[PDB]
This record gives C-alpha cells, structure tokens and sequence, in this order.
C-alpha cells in the first residue's frame, strides 16, 4: 500500500474512477455583462 | 446568448435595407435613363431639349 502510494498508483486509480469516467466537466468579473442591459439594445 | 457580434449583425441587417433601397433608387433612375435614351432623342424643339436636359442633370445629381 505504501509503495502504491508513493508510486502514485492510487491517486492515479481515484482520477480514474472519479473524473475520467465522470458524467460532468473537469473544473469572476462584477463587472456589468451585456446580458443584463440586452433589452436596451433590443 | 447576446453578444458583440450579433449586435453588430443586427446593426448591419438594420442598416443593410438602406443599401437595398439605394441600389433600387439607382435602378430606378437608370430605367428612367434608359426610357429617356432609347426613346427618340430629336431635340428640335428647344422647350423639349431644355426638359431633357435639366431631367438627365437631376437625376446625375441625385
């Protein structure tokens, strides 16, 4: 177990299990964005 | 979603009727052009050659 883990066998075997084989993705501004004032432009 | 561009492309729609509407002003006034050129272009009477005339540099002008 010791040697697996500083192998990095098993942090390799959790992003597989958990990310790799995800259903989902992987992974700001307050600034105004055109889409609040887009009537306006409408 | 909204963004930069398709404001810009609705600008450019809004704006693109008036080109439409000048080339057809244009084809307009070539018809007239041409109604006035391959018609008789007889000139003896100097009232009809003034007419035609001022019409060919009004249209020119426009």
């Amino acid at each position: 177990v010791l040697k697996l883990s500083e192998q990095g066998v098993l942090d390799k075997l959790k992003s597989k299990w958990w990310y790799d084989k995800g259903e989902c993705g992987s992974k700001k501004t307050s600034a105004l964005s055109l889409s609040n004032v887009a009537g306006v432009f409408y | 979603a909204f963004t930069f561009a398709a404001f810009c492309y609705m600008l450019t729609l809004v704006l693109c009727a008036s080109l439409i509407f000048f080339v057809i002003w244009h084809i307009i006034a070539f018809d007239e052009l041409r109604t006035d050129f391959k018609n008789p272009i007889d000139q003896g009477n100097p009232a009809r050659a003034r007419e035609r005339l001022k019409n060919i540099e009004r249209i020119c002008c426009l």
